[PDB]
């Protein structure tokens, strides 16, 4: 009986482990649903046109600054390709204002799929050796891991 | 908050040799920045940047350098040191050497990211270990005891049952209780074990019912060798989070400490560094210190980390560099005898080198008896004299053992027979064992005893 | 495209390989010399050419192969002879005519012109398939029906299924389309020597290996997928055990990897294996070489090929286990592989760790040993294979302190511990029962219990008797057998009988050539029962010796009892001998 | 002994397992309710950061 009741104890332990791991699986599924909702909302933001442009200009300026390259090769989605062609060298002028320098050459064209690209800019460098990738879809899921502890704090009950 | 930034993606790998990938034209590197290299085939692997110079950056990958092309592999700079997502939910699960889940469960939802290789506890803040631990083995609690915060390893050569001993200790572990929510939360590092031993550990922990409070960190030999070195770091990071920032006491177990040392020697030799003894890296004292010198009781918090590593004398020689550095750092040792194992003793602990440097504080008035120290001293000293008597008998003959030597030999024989031996699940409590310990001490004359005063044992009473 | 730039002995530096990968084989020069890319400094690479580098001229073209060191598997792998770098020696000799190995031979590993009878499975033409599916089966030969399977890491919707017909290796029989593209698959396939064959899940080792020798089968069982080490360097006893395995093992096939050993020993093995033939349960005769793949590597051969021969053989074994066949792989000399490793390390200026060995000896050796075990296959139908390694240790000087021996003992589960002293003691099995150990005894729980519930107790009693014997030897050397107690004298005599009859199996005689598990277990049971029934009698040791001499003769007759007399007949004879011993012990006492 | 032990064991462990499963289901339901409550707040905060760009 002593060596058999260990089997009952093992069964209880297995049941408890299965229950708690199922609970954790539900938690992770909720987290994944949150990520999917965030992606859908990011696409909805990408649907914007007018105010959506200023964010692209800011992305281009910050990428050019942090790259500090003399010539880059930027690629954009077909959606807002007119918008990026409109912003054009205004971002270069803004960068020259941020740091006194001669604006580099900017070249725009192939596009990724609309939903796949989800806007953003891939400024990159000459010969594509160095890439500063700033797609909003990629900008998200970078914020996600940073904010995950904050979310776990938010999930109190 | 300062605006976010997305990681740089480079492709300027300009030379590969050994386990090192050399980059160039890097804009703003960072020392020990974790990089996740993606090859041309699309597979990914990680690595550390061990040196930064100019625009160059030397990266030592994790999964090996095989199949890397100087014109198609892409390197990405996360811009941060290695961080393990420690959380309270990590209990009752298993992880690979790098910490990836392997328990067929979801990845850990972190409460907070904590950079591994954490800063040292302020030395002033650290406090001395004061409470004994009920490991569930007699011979450890009776003599060469353990304090809740004291580090002590298990010395055991190849082929010995030390892994089974570790499993028994982990399953039989518990506080003295002389509660359960803050009780021992065992973390079980596994640095380079065989697949059969890994299955042994998994089954033993799952069936034991202790899986409700135990986290494993399994790392097989088939895993990349560098991934072996970060394992006993991630394990200690999780232990620190659970003990100091979460409260519950932790009894960390490291297996195959020699395997970690081998992992260090291989990595250092790849790095082409200055060699210490036996070709081991010179700074191994520092890197064994960074592992060992973490267990302890911080004052501001009620947690406690206790360290019980297991070594393996390579040539069955305690003079090997790994046990030498360990014995320098680790505050005592428990020794396992091959000869006693040959004598068919399941717990083959050799008491002659088995000493606990913190046993003086483990004993006291809260626990043990007033004669515990004296009994330990006598049963630790007379054993050596009995061994010398046995040697003299061997080199001369049976008649050489005089009326005093014969008593020492009989004491040694009865000690090796009765006291040391124990059952595979024997929770022999301290008093019942100390009774027969004093019986062994009284096999020798009650007045011939030199070091002990008779009054100390006279405080105790036979029967 | 790509020209040599610096040719310094074994190492060759060539410009132009901007896209070459690390550890990618590459052909150098007109002679198509073979070398491995190790250092990719800048736009150039570094080629460690295996063969002799003499005669190379600068700007000799260097041709990339787009593939690491890989072995071409598939049907027809069995029977042939291959070098360390997967070169078919017999076909090389046939085609080249000359005896020597030409510098720059390019014979394909398997003859793609030979035709095999390909029989496809009933899988649908429009079905869906994934890696590891046993989509067909080809009759490469008799006794080794080659269950060809869809290549691992390939999943697709099948488009074409070839019918049952005679096809060449170059001929295509399979085509699949998971995505828009449709990719055709042939019967021949390739796999890197380093990366192990994918497995769905490693399995717990349960079924033992039956070597055919009573000592290993009984005292020190080795389970399917169990690592074994032999300390054999002289007397060819290791080769004797290898031949015994090849003839009588449970392994559906066997791979022998002879690396770095002397050339004459290789010739002896290459002439010995074809001579050996393995009897079927049906009783007819069939060559073992038809089911055996031999890989040979002499000292003259390039060192890198010798080092990689082990992974080549283990990858062949991995293919065999993945096709769902239990297989055994034998390494002729692990110490020779260690010597090859030290030579490579010296050539590469690695920092020595212990006695000249490179630091990474433990990692490589442990990985190679860990690539063997009972394995749940990939794909369907679900079947279980197993690779068990019996790699032999050859310590120089006979000292276990050698780093390779220590590492192996740390990794190996079963160490059969052959001793030259037993050969000097005229013991044909030459298996030192004491210094050898088995760590898989607990794995035999279910199997031994099902076969014989008391077999575990018998084995434990036999081990205890062996220990009592090794003690009583020096005890008698002290004063004599007379001073020993009557029960102790019986124990000593029964241990001597066990060593003389059960433990020592001649295997030269036809009756003792193969000892089955049933016969060995029954002999052990008879011996232990005779010893036990002699125990309670203590009666004078001399008196019991004279009165129970008939019982001792009957017990020794169990050794005379052989499977050559028939397994049921041998079992009946053993039962009768045990009954006679019991009657003699009970009636006299 | 054996009969009383088997009679006691037959059912109690299963009932305890069922109760544990029910409690786990209740906890999962509560967690899902909390996640549904916090979903849009979390989405807005994450969206704010990704939109948030300066310099």
């Amino acid at each position: 009986e002593k060596q058999v009741e260990i089997r009952k104890k093992i069964e209880y332990s297995m049941q408890l482990n299965a229950s708690r791991i199922k609970v954790l699986q539900a938690q992770d599924d909720l987290v994944s649903n949150m990520m999917e909702a965030a992606s859908k909302e990011v696409l909805n933001v990408s649907r914007d046109h007018n105010s959506y442009k200023k964010l692209l200009k800011g992305l281009i300026v910050q990428s050019l600054l942090r790259l500090k390259e003399p010539a880059v090769l930027l690629r954009c989605r077909k959606d807002d390709h007119h918008l990026v062609e409109s912003v054009l060298e205004s971002a270069k002028e803004e960068y020259a204002q941020k740091l006194q320098v001669h604006p580099p050459e900017i070249i725009v064209h192939h596009n990724a799929h609309g939903p796949s690209c989800s806007g953003g800019v891939v400024v990159a460098s000459r010969d594509g050796k160095i890439v500063c990738e700033n797609t909003l879809d990629a900008r998200l899921d970078v914020v996600f891991r940073k904010k995950l502890p904050e979310i776990r704090k938010q999930l109190v009950s | 908050e300062g605006t976010l930034e997305v990681a740089m993606e480079y492709r300027t790998v300009t030379g590969v040799a050994g386990p090192l990938v050399i980059l160039d034209k890097v804009k703003g590197p960072k020392y020990y920045e974790i990089v996740n290299i993606r090859l041309g085939d699309g597979t990914m692997r990680r690595g550390q940047v061990l040196e930064v110079d100019g625009e160059k950056a030397v990266v030592q990958v994790f999964e090996g350098t095989s199949g890397i092309d100087n014109k198609f592999t892409t390197v990405q700079f996360t811009g941060e040191v290695l961080k393990t997502p420690v959380s309270l939910d990590m209990l009752g699960r298993i992880f690979n050497g790098s910490g990836k889940p392997i328990d067929n469960g979801p990845p850990i939802l972190p409460e907070a990211y904590l950079d591994i290789s954490g800063s040292s506890i302020n030395p002033s803040e650290r406090t001395y270990p004061e409470e004994m631990i009920q490991t569930g083995i007699s011979t450890i609690d009776v003599m060469n005891s353990i304090a809740r915060g004291q580090k002590i390893p298990l010395f055991s050569a190849a082929g010995l049952p030390h892994n089974e001993i570790a499993a028994q200790i982990c399953r039989q572990a518990g506080l003295v209780k002389r509660g359960e929510e803050d009780n021992f939360a065992i973390v079980f590092a596994a640095m380079g074990v065989n697949m059969e031993t890994a299955q042994f550990f998994k089954r033993d922990f799952e069936e034991n019912g202790s899986m409700e409070r135990v986290t494993l960190f399994l790392n097989l030999a088939n895993d990349p060798t560098i991934e072996r070195i970060i394992t006993p770091r991630i394990a200690l990071t999780t232990a620190e989070y659970l003990a100091y920032e979460c409260g519950k006491h932790v009894l960390v177990i490291l297996t195959d400490m020699s395997s970690y040392a081998d992992a260090l020697r291989e990595v250092s030799a790849a790095r082409e560094e200055v060699p210490g003894r036996r070709g081991y890296p010179g700074y191994m004292y520092t890197d064994l210190a960074q592992i060992y010198e973490r267990a302890g009781r911080i004052e501001g918090r009620k947690g406690s980390i206790t360290q019980i590593p297991i070594l393996t004398m390579p040539n069955d020689d305690i003079t090997h560099p790994t046990p030498d550095l360990t014995g320098y750092i680790t505050e005592g040792q428990i020794y396992i005898d091959r000869q006693l194992q040959n004598r068919q003793i399941y717990p083959p602990i050799n008491v002659l080198p088995s000493l606990s440097r913190l046993m003086k504080s483990a004993i006291g008035e809260g626990m043990t008896r007033r004669d515990h120290s004296d009994v330990s001293n006598q049963l630790y000293a007379n054993y050596a004299i009995g061994k010398d008597v046995q040697a003299m008998k061997a080199v001369v003959g049976e008649e050489a053992l005089s009326s005093e030597d014969l008593l020492y030999l009989e004491f040694l024989d009865k000690f090796e027979r009765k006291f040391v031996a124990q059952g595979a699940y024997d929770s022999r409590n301290i008093f019942q064992s100390l009774d027969l310990a004093w019986t062994l001490l009284r096999i020798f004359p009650r007045e011939l005893l030199h070091r002990i005063p008779g009054k100390t044992l006279d405080q105790y009473y036979s029967r | 495209y790509g020209y040599v730039r610096k040719v310094s002995g074994p190492v060759v530096i060539a410009d132009g390989m901007n896209g070459a990968a690390m550890y990618e084989l590459v052909r150098v020069g007109h002679d198509n010399l073979i070398g491995e890319i190790i250092r990719l400094e800048g736009d150039s690479a570094t080629i460690q050419v295996y063969e002799e580098t003499a005669g190379l001229m600068v700007n000799d073209p260097v041709l990339r192969t787009h593939k690491p060191l890989s072995v071409e598997l598939g049907p027809g792998i069995l029977g042939n002879i291959f070098d360390g770098i997967q070169r078919p020696l017999k076909t090389i000799a046939i085609r080249s005519g000359d005896v020597y190995i030409p510098r720059g031979v390019s014979v394909p590993a398997l003859d793609k012109d030979t035709l095999w009878e390909f029989q496809p499975k009933k899988i649908g033409e429009g079905d869906l398939l994934t890696g590891g599916d046993l989509y067909a089966t080809v009759f490469e030969n008799s006794l080794m029906q080659h269950h060809v399977a869809l290549p691992p890491d390939a999943m697709g919707k099948v488009t074409y299924v070839a019918p049952a017909g005679q096809y060449s290796l170059k001929d295509t029989v399979l085509e699949l389309e998971f995505q828009g593209v449709k990719k055709s698959f042939t019967m021949l396939q390739a796999w890197p020597v380093r990366t192990p064959r994918p497995v769905s899940s490693k399995l717990a080792a349960d079924t033992p290996l039956l070597t055919g020798q009573r000592v290993l089968d009984a005292l020190f069982p080795s389970v399917l997928g169990g690592t074994c080490a032999i300390p054999g360097a002289f007397g060819c006893g290791k080769t004797v055990i290898s031949q015994a395995l090849s003839k009588y093992s449970n392994s559906d096939t066997v791979v022998y990897v002879g690396c770095g050993e002397r050339g004459n020993e290789m010739a002896e093995v290459l002439m010995d294996f074809p001579q050996l033939t393995m009897t079927l349960p049906d009783g007819r005769e069939e060559s073992v070489m038809k089911r055996t793949t031999l890989v040979a590597n002499t000292s003259n051969m390039p060192v890198a090929a010798r080092e990689a021969s082990i992974y080549t053989g283990i990858t062949i074994a991995e293919y065999f286990r993945d096709m769902g066949y239990n297989v055994s792989m034998m390494a002729d000399s692990t110490s020779r592989w260690a010597e090859a490793l030290r030579e490579i390390s010296g050539r590469l200026a690695e920092m020595p760790a212990d006695s000249g060995y490179p630091a990474y000896l433990a990692a490589r050796l442990a990985s190679f040993y860990e690539r063997a075990g009972k394995v749940k296959c990939l794909g369907g139908p679900e079947r279980t294979g197993s690779v068990t390694i019996v790699g032999a240790v050859s310590p120089p000087g006979g000292d276990f302190s050698d780093p390779v021996t220590s590492a192996t003992l740390s990794i190996v589960q079963v160490f059969w511990g052959l001793d030259k002293k037993l050969a000097q003691r005229k013991h044909f099995p030459s298996v030192n029962w004491l210094i050898s150990y088995s760590k898989y005894s607990t794995a035999l729980e279910s199997f031994y219990e099902q076969f014989d519930p008391d077999f575990i107790n018998i084995r434990t009693k036999a081990r205890e008797v062996l220990q009592r014997e090794d003690d009583l030897n020096e005890i008698v050397q002290l004063v004599g057998k007379d001073a020993l107690a009557e029960g102790d004298k019986i124990t000593l005599e029964t241990a001597k009988l066990l060593r003389e009859d059960y433990l020592a199996q001649n295997a030269f005689t036809p009756y003792d050539k193969f000892c089955p598990f049933y016969k060995s277990v029954w002999m052990m049971r008879n011996i232990i029962h005779f010893y036990n029934l002699a125990n309670q009698a203590v009666i004078t040791y001399t008196l019991i010796k004279h009165r129970l001499g008939d019982l001792f003769y009957r017990l020794v007759s169990q050794k005379f009892e052989d499977p050559a007399e028939g397994e049921p007949a041998l079992v009946a004879k053993f039962k009768k001998l045990h009954e006679d011993l019991t009657a003699g012990f009970r009636a006299l006492e | 002994e054996f009969q009383r032990k088997l009679a006691e064991s037959s059912g109690d462990s299963g009932a305890n397992v069922k109760r544990l499963e029910q409690e786990t289901e209740v906890k999962i339901h509560h967690l899902n309710a909390g996640a549904e409550k916090i979903q849009y707040d979390v989405v807005q905060m994450l969206l704010k950061h990704v939109t948030t760009v300066k310099n």
